[PDB]
RNA sequence: GAGCUAGCCCUGGCCAGGGUGAAGCUGGGGUGAGACCCAGUGGAGGCCCGAACCGGUGGGGGAUGCAAACCCCUCGGAUGA
RNA sequence: GAAUGCCGGCAUGAGUAACGAUAAAGAGGGUGAGAAUCCCUCUCGCCGUAAGCCCAAGGGUUCCUACGCAAUGGUCGUCAGCGUAGGGUUAGGCGGGACCUAAGGUGAAGCCGAAAGGCGUAGCCGAAGGGCAGCCGGUUAAUAUUCCGGCCCUUCCCGCAGGUGCGAUGGGGGGACGCUCUAGGCUAGGGGGACCGGAGCCAUGGACGAGCCCGGCCAGAAGCGCAGGGUGGGAGGUAGGCAAAUCCGCCUCCCAACAAGCUCUGCGUGGUGGGGAAGCCCGGGUGACAACCCCCCGAAGCCAGGGAGCCAAGAAAAGCCUCUAAGCACAACCUGCGGGAACCCGUACCGCAAACCGACACAGGUGGGCGGGUGCAAGAGCACUCAGGCGCGCGGGAGAACCCUCGCCAAGGAACUCUGCAAGUUGGCCCCGUAACUUCGGGAGAAGGGGUGCUCCCUGGGGUGAUGAGCCCCGGGGAGCCGCAGUGAACAGGCUCUGGCGACUGUUUACCAAAAACACAGCUCUCUGCGAACUCGUAAGAGGAGGUAUAGGGAGCGACGCUUGCCCGGUGCCGGAAGGUCAAGGGGAGGGGUGCAAGCCCCGAACCGAAGCCCCGGUGAACGGCGGCCGUAACUAUAACGGUCCUAAGGUAGCGAAAUUCCUUGUCGGGUAAGUUCCGACCUGCACGAAAAGCGUAACGACCGGAGCGCUGUCUCGGCGAGGGACCCGGUGAAAUUGAACUGGCCGUGAAGAUGCGGCCUACCCGUGGCAGGACGAAAAGACCCCGUGGAGCUUUACUGCAGCC
RNA sequence: CGAUGUCGGCUCGUCGCAUCCUGGGGCUGAAGAAGGUCCCAAGGGUUGGGCUGUUCGCCCAUUAAAGCGGCACGCGAGCUG
RNA sequence: UGGGAGAGGGUGGUGGAAUUCCCGGAGUAGCGGUGAAAUGCGCAGAUACCGGGAGGAACGCCGAUGGCGAAGGCAGCCACCUGGUCCACCCGUGACGCUGAGGCGCGAAAGCGUGGGGAGCAAACCGGAUUAGAUACCCGGGUAGUCCACGCCCUAAACG
RNA sequence: CCGAGGGUAGGGCCCGUGACUGGGGCGAAGUCGUAACAAGGUAGCUGUACCGGAAGGUGCGGCUGGAU
């Protein structure tokens, strides 16, 4: 439930914030945090390669366990649900009966005190991780590997999920968060349930300053520039596009497909996204 | 107002210094050129 | 050549005083339970007034200058992008 | 002899401007060849959140002393940051190194690139961050946490004693962290004292006083006390912490729990060691056996790694502690005590400035700390002052115009002007009171008003203490006094009505534009399934992102409200296994050259053969576009209606003489005595119109319009006064410009605007203060305009290539 | 074109006369008063304001009158902008 | 107290028919549509047929002149939570009743806000016919919406 | 002291009036179409929504005050 503010400043009028009601622990696990080297959008040449980045709040990176087949059969308790500034989802602190402590991204409905486990034999319950081939068709799933042992890759953002549609040989058929129908190898692990914090999408940033907090520097329209800078630059007064709308680098930006044609994974995409 | 020369001994040594010049084909030709001309100082003087 | 200037990165520092009085919390009222109302508490904010600090609105002066952009009066921001 | 030629010298302007903040000077006495300018004394003024003091950078001997005055110093100079010489910087504890890591840099392994080189895990380097042991006083002309004195402390080596499974670059704990707000106790700092110590003072009408004036502390080991921070104890299991582990993590059990204990800081006390004023006398000495005490205020600093709340979720590594591994247990480590050892660099001086950055001893720029008192509600604001520091390195006169900065003004009160530009007015606090409209927050300091000093009397509550007195902090009521006036000086909104634009706080053309421009939350389209798209790179490799469609890239629109119509023929983009075209290649009907011939060599048709293009569809918050003529109603007028041509389709809602309306000051209404502007309407919209968004919109604005009130030197219409200049005298002394000049007026003439030619007229020679009509005055080889088969930035369905992509 | 600064205003005037007023006249379809028209005359005078950047023009209130033009569309080493 | 009937309400699950789209097969010259047509679709292989998949919405027969609810209204099946109501017994309380200005709650459809969903249907809108016109009726397309959640709206031939 | 009233400032209610604009009533023989009354030639009416010179049309749901 997003939280509103009374309009006691111009910006508080529309600003909304998360309720943070699922959170039970408010400083991270010291053995699981490392510094997050801010880039500012600069590569190893020093060059800006992603425009408009920098100056957001300082953050520590929380190491997340995206394998889970690392510890087959070893159950764990859910000790805490915590805030993670590096992702939209919340994260869940796991205490294994091993004594090992790990973070996973917190699925919708997970409760502190419940137990999660991973493996081919796991109960089909929220928080458990199995290879895709052992999960019953129709199960809503998240944190899905794309190739075996390579790490969870799909459906990690707040509120997302993938749905198991069918089986074909060594492969299961998933509906990705985007609506694409894809074949993913059955040995790939995935976690039962959807990702939590589904109210994420309804947060209203409220003011320009709030975008600055997130490391998002102001974005300049092409039409505000000069011809040295952009296809849309220049003109006396305002100006329509006057050409097919383009990016700073000349390529078209209203419809032009850009997935590489001869890509080997095309053999595994059943149907492109819609809507 | 604030002018363009704002001296800084560390900046001067790390930018124009002898060891900065030797680390680079261009810097080494500067040292080669300034020797051939007979410069008394091959590199700006910095107190350190 | 980024010791000027522009952006970003790491690590530090600074922002007198005064004003306004959000949520929440407590109590009271209300109701089937509620919403909600009232009081107190509370101390939020690209909130208000105003130094430092950062600016440069209008006018006057200056114009072989004190100054290759300055001076006076006035004016903007001042917990924040 | 000319090149706005080059180098140099010297003129002119000229004894001209100027001599660098309007904080300010006067006199006496020294010194000396010489003194407004150096030294000393007294008087005066200026700064005092500095114009005082202390760090850091940067500077580099500028420091102190003697001897000097050619040049430097905007004048002078006996002086100096200047010349010459001599002297001066002292550390185990302060800062940096022999410690640690951050970005970044470098880089065994490894990867890439014609060469040069580019990358890169560990490792290394890298600090104003982490870690680490010194406080007070004295001393020099000049250094001092450095020398000395006092009291303290750290590490290394060795030895002695006692203890212990000792041992690490390996495991673990810790180090270790945000923003706002904030408790208790303290310290720094400050105010008062009728108490304590002090040289003295009684003036000019009065006071010998509970008088005046001055001071009343600082450091400190163990111990002790007050206030805080950190921290559970035992056992059993164990598969995790990349070997091991008795450590850490996880499970169970018992005991403890706002505690206590243990530990670690801060503050107080504390052996002891220091300091110690006014005044007087010559930095010193005295005062002095100085006294060193009570009360109140009180931090933003300390206890600290404290507490609460919030979301944007807040470094690393070493020191340190613990665990074990080889190893070794005659060792080694821990604890206590003792002796010994303890290196390199910095240290002078300036440091908001005459020593740094600005060519200058330049009204500019420069990070951190301290920054006293009183009063004004507070405060780092404002005025005056302390400590301390200055009067700004030309002066003396005069009292014109004119200029600057400032003060006042009869009557009027915006009549000024592009415009109330500018300047008035208003102005703090307390109280009363406050409209449309609104997104219910606001609008709001709305508007508008009343109060404000001092004296006496009574009285309420709080802090400290003791519950009291004293001190301190918030008040309430009554009666009076004086002035023109009580935020009596200084600092401190003029207000209202109504349009346009932009929602808003923000951002911008460093140095003519701050805006209506950019950004902005928000809305939509689109691309992207992850070795993502996209971006930088020849590549490797990076960013994206240690992210994964509630995400990331691109584009337009720009809070919010109500909305966003019709056209897919052209261009773009998306889809389409057909058909057409199509390159290399395949194929080889059929020719040709040469040879005696086997052969060798060459040309080569049909046909097969990708992307692209043609073709068929889709698509508008993709590029874009959204008609003409003629007729028609029972007064007229106008056409709901009709006819026909054309189109891919013919502009919907809303708005409209507009930031758009040419004709135009359209017409009508409002406001005014009068209104090319303004506001409200109309609609024949030259040439509005729906995300290059359409129409509204509370709040906001150093934006741009229009009006009114208040008040004014803006004005009628100017007058007087102040200071800094201008002017005169002494000192120092520029500049652009300059063919040479013995350089008048009119009417003519002349390359068409004559001091210079003609004719006339006028005119003794040379200056000083002033004014700007001319010298087609100066400055700048016109930036407008054209010309040059000159240049550059930019665009595209101009040409031709290339990257990239297919 | 190795620069003759350009609209309007302000300030300061000065000149011409094809005279707006005032003075002197003739004719009148001049009774008087008041006009019309032409002639002589440049001595002096020729207002304040609303609108617009305006010159110009319209309008308000007056007036004896509210003249037209030249002086680089007078005048930026005089100001404004 | 003991019983009963019921699409009364809320939550979650789940079952088959059909439509549509997608893939595979087989197959050829039309299909569709009307009063008749045309637009549209189809040799780039449609229609008709078989197998497979995806998804949303509504629940045939039972079904009725039926049942339930105060009304609006409620229909596959299952479980859970919950309201009203009737009958039997004649056991308990002892008039505790009726109505009800205001108030509060519920209130079909359409509509509105923020998300989701979207098969079929379908305002607007496009096209084809018809007609003098045809901004209609009829035909082919088609967007809101119809569906779910939460929050608004509060109307009706909300009628017996 | 109070005090008629006068002054300054800001509110509330009513009345009159206003360029222009909105629909309404009425008016012997105007223009356009034909929505309703017959199944009125698409049964009608209805709340709502959207559209159209105009009556109206269409969607969704409701009513019979509908016919055969
Ligand atoms: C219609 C109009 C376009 C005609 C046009 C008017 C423009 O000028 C005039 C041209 C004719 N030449 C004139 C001119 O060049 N004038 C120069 C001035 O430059 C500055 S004055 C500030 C700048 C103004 C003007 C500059 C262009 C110097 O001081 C002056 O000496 C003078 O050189 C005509
Ligand atoms: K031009
Ligand atoms: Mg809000
Ligand atoms: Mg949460
Ligand atoms: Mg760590
Ligand atoms: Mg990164
Ligand atoms: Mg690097
Ligand atoms: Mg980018
Ligand atoms: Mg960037
Ligand atoms: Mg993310
Ligand atoms: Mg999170
Ligand atoms: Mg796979
Ligand atoms: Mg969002
Ligand atoms: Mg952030
Ligand atoms: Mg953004
Ligand atoms: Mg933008
Ligand atoms: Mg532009
Ligand atoms: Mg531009
Ligand atoms: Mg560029
Ligand atoms: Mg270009
Ligand atoms: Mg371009
Ligand atoms: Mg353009
Ligand atoms: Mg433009
Ligand atoms: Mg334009
Ligand atoms: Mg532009
Ligand atoms: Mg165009
Ligand atoms: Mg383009
Ligand atoms: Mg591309
Ligand atoms: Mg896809
Ligand atoms: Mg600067
Ligand atoms: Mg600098
Ligand atoms: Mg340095
Ligand atoms: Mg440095
Ligand atoms: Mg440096
Ligand atoms: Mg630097
Ligand atoms: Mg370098
Ligand atoms: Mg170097
Ligand atoms: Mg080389
Ligand atoms: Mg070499
Ligand atoms: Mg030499
Ligand atoms: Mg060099
Ligand atoms: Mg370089
Ligand atoms: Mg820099
Ligand atoms: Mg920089
Ligand atoms: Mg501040
Ligand atoms: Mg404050
Ligand atoms: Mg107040
Ligand atoms: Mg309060
Ligand atoms: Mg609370
Ligand atoms: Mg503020
Ligand atoms: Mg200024
Ligand atoms: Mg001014
Ligand atoms: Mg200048
Ligand atoms: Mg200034
Ligand atoms: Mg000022
Ligand atoms: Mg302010
Ligand atoms: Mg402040
Ligand atoms: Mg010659
Ligand atoms: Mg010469
Ligand atoms: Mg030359
Ligand atoms: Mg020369
Ligand atoms: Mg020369
Ligand atoms: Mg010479
Ligand atoms: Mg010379
Ligand atoms: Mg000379
Ligand atoms: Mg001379
Ligand atoms: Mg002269
Ligand atoms: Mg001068
Ligand atoms: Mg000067
Ligand atoms: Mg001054
Ligand atoms: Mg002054
Ligand atoms: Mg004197
Ligand atoms: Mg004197
Ligand atoms: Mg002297
Ligand atoms: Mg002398
Ligand atoms: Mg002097
Ligand atoms: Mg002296
Ligand atoms: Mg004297
Ligand atoms: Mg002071
Ligand atoms: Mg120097
Ligand atoms: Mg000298
Ligand atoms: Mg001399
Ligand atoms: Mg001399
Ligand atoms: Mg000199
Ligand atoms: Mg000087
Ligand atoms: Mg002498
Ligand atoms: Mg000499
Ligand atoms: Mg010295
Ligand atoms: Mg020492
Ligand atoms: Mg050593
Ligand atoms: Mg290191
Ligand atoms: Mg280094
Ligand atoms: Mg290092
Ligand atoms: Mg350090
Ligand atoms: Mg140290
Ligand atoms: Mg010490
Ligand atoms: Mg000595
Ligand atoms: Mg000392
Ligand atoms: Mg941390
Ligand atoms: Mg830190
Ligand atoms: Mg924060
Ligand atoms: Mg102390
Ligand atoms: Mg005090
Ligand atoms: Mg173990
Ligand atoms: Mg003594
Ligand atoms: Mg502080
Ligand atoms: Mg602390
Ligand atoms: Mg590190
Ligand atoms: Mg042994
Ligand atoms: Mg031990
Ligand atoms: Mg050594
Ligand atoms: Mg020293
Ligand atoms: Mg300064
Ligand atoms: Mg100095
Ligand atoms: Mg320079
Ligand atoms: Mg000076
Ligand atoms: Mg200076
Ligand atoms: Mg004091
Ligand atoms: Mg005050
Ligand atoms: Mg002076
Ligand atoms: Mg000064
Ligand atoms: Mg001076
Ligand atoms: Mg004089
Ligand atoms: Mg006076
Ligand atoms: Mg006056
Ligand atoms: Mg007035
Ligand atoms: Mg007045
Ligand atoms: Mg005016
Ligand atoms: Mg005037
Ligand atoms: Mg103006
Ligand atoms: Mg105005
Ligand atoms: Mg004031
Ligand atoms: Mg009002
Ligand atoms: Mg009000
Ligand atoms: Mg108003
Ligand atoms: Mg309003
Ligand atoms: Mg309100
Ligand atoms: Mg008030
Ligand atoms: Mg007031
Ligand atoms: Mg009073
Ligand atoms: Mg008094
Ligand atoms: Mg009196
Ligand atoms: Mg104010
Ligand atoms: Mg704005
Ligand atoms: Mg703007
Ligand atoms: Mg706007
Ligand atoms: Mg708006
Ligand atoms: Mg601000
Ligand atoms: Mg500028
Ligand atoms: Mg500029
Ligand atoms: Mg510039
Ligand atoms: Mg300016
Ligand atoms: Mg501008
Ligand atoms: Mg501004
Ligand atoms: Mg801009
Ligand atoms: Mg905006
Ligand atoms: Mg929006
Ligand atoms: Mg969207
Ligand atoms: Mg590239
Ligand atoms: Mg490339
Ligand atoms: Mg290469
Ligand atoms: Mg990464
Ligand atoms: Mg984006
Ligand atoms: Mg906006
Ligand atoms: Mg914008
Ligand atoms: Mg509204
Ligand atoms: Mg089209
Ligand atoms: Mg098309
Ligand atoms: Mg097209
Ligand atoms: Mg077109
Ligand atoms: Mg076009
Ligand atoms: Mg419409
Ligand atoms: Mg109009
Ligand atoms: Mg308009
Ligand atoms: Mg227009
Ligand atoms: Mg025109
Ligand atoms: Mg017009
Ligand atoms: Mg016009
Ligand atoms: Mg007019
Ligand atoms: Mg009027
Ligand atoms: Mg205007
Ligand atoms: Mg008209
Ligand atoms: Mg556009
Ligand atoms: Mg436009
Ligand atoms: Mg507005
Ligand atoms: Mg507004
Ligand atoms: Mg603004
Ligand atoms: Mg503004
Ligand atoms: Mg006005
Ligand atoms: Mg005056
Ligand atoms: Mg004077
Ligand atoms: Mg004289
Ligand atoms: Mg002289
Ligand atoms: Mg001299
Ligand atoms: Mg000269
Ligand atoms: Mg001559
Ligand atoms: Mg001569
Ligand atoms: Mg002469
Ligand atoms: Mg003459
Ligand atoms: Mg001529
Ligand atoms: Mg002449
Ligand atoms: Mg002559
Ligand atoms: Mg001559
Ligand atoms: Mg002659
Ligand atoms: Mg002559
Ligand atoms: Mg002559
Ligand atoms: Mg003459
Ligand atoms: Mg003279
Ligand atoms: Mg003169
Ligand atoms: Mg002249
Ligand atoms: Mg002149
Ligand atoms: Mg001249
Ligand atoms: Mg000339
Ligand atoms: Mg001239
Ligand atoms: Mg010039
Ligand atoms: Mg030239
Ligand atoms: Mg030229
Ligand atoms: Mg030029
Ligand atoms: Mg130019
Ligand atoms: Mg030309
Ligand atoms: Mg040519
Ligand atoms: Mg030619
Ligand atoms: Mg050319
Ligand atoms: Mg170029
Ligand atoms: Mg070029
Ligand atoms: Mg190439
Ligand atoms: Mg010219
Ligand atoms: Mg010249
Ligand atoms: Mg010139
Ligand atoms: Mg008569
Ligand atoms: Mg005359
Ligand atoms: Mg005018
Ligand atoms: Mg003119
Ligand atoms: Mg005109
Ligand atoms: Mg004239
Ligand atoms: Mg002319
Ligand atoms: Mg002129
Ligand atoms: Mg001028
Ligand atoms: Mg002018
Ligand atoms: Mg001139
Ligand atoms: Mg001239
Ligand atoms: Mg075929
Ligand atoms: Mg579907
Ligand atoms: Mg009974
Ligand atoms: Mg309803
Ligand atoms: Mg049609
Ligand atoms: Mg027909
Ligand atoms: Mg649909
Ligand atoms: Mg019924
Ligand atoms: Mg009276
Ligand atoms: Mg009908
Ligand atoms: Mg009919
Ligand atoms: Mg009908
Ligand atoms: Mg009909
Ligand atoms: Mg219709």
């Amino acid at each position: 439930a997003v939280k509103k503010f009374k309009p006691y400043t111009p910006s508080r009028r529309f600003m909304t914030v998360a309720d943070f009601s699922e959170i039970t622990k408010t400083e991270p696990e010291k053995s699981l945090v490392k510094p997050l080297k801010k880039t500012g959008g600069r590569n190893n040449q020093g060059r800006i390669t992603v425009r408009f980045r920098g100056g957001g709040h300082k953050r520590l990176y929380r190491i997340i366990d995206f394998k889970r087949w690392d510890k087959v059969g070893i159950p764990a308790k859910v000790a805490a649900i915590e805030y993670d500034p590096n992702r939209s989802a919340r994260i869940a602190l796991l205490h294994y009966v091993d004594g090992e402590k790990r973070y996973i991204i917190a699925p919708d409905g997970l409760q502190v005190g419940q137990q999660v486990v991973a493996g081919p034999d796991a109960p089909i319950q929220v928080g458990n991780a199995l290879p895709l081939r052992f999960i019953p068709v129709g199960t809503v799933v998240h944190a899905v590997e794309l190739e075996p042992k390579k790490g969870a890759k799909l459906a990690r953002a707040a509120g997302t999920s993938a749905q198991i549609q069918g089986r074909e040989g060594d492969y299961v058929i998933l509906r990705l968060p985007s609506g694409e129908l894809r074949k993913v190898h059955g040995e790939c692990y995935a976690t039962v349930g959807a990702v939590g914090n589904a109210d994420h999408k309804n947060i209203v940033l409220g003011k320009a300053g709030r975008s600055r907090w997130l490391g998002r520097r102001p974005h300049v329209r092409g039409a505000a520039m000069n011809p040295v800078d952009h296809p849309h630059g220049g003109g006396e007064g305002r100006a329509p596009r006057g050409r097919p709308p383009a990016s700073p680098w000349g390529w078209q930006t209203k419809g032009l497909k850009t997935r590489k044609r001869r890509k080997p994974s095309s053999r595994f995409i059943i149907a492109r996204r819609k809507k | 107002m604030k002018r363009t020369w704002q001296p800084n001994r560390r900046k001067r040594a790390k930018t124009h210094g002898f060891r900065a010049r030797m680390r680079t084909p261009g810097g080494r030709k500067v040292l080669k050129r300034r020797r051939q001309k007979g410069r008394w100082r091959l590199t700006p003087a910095v107190r350190k």
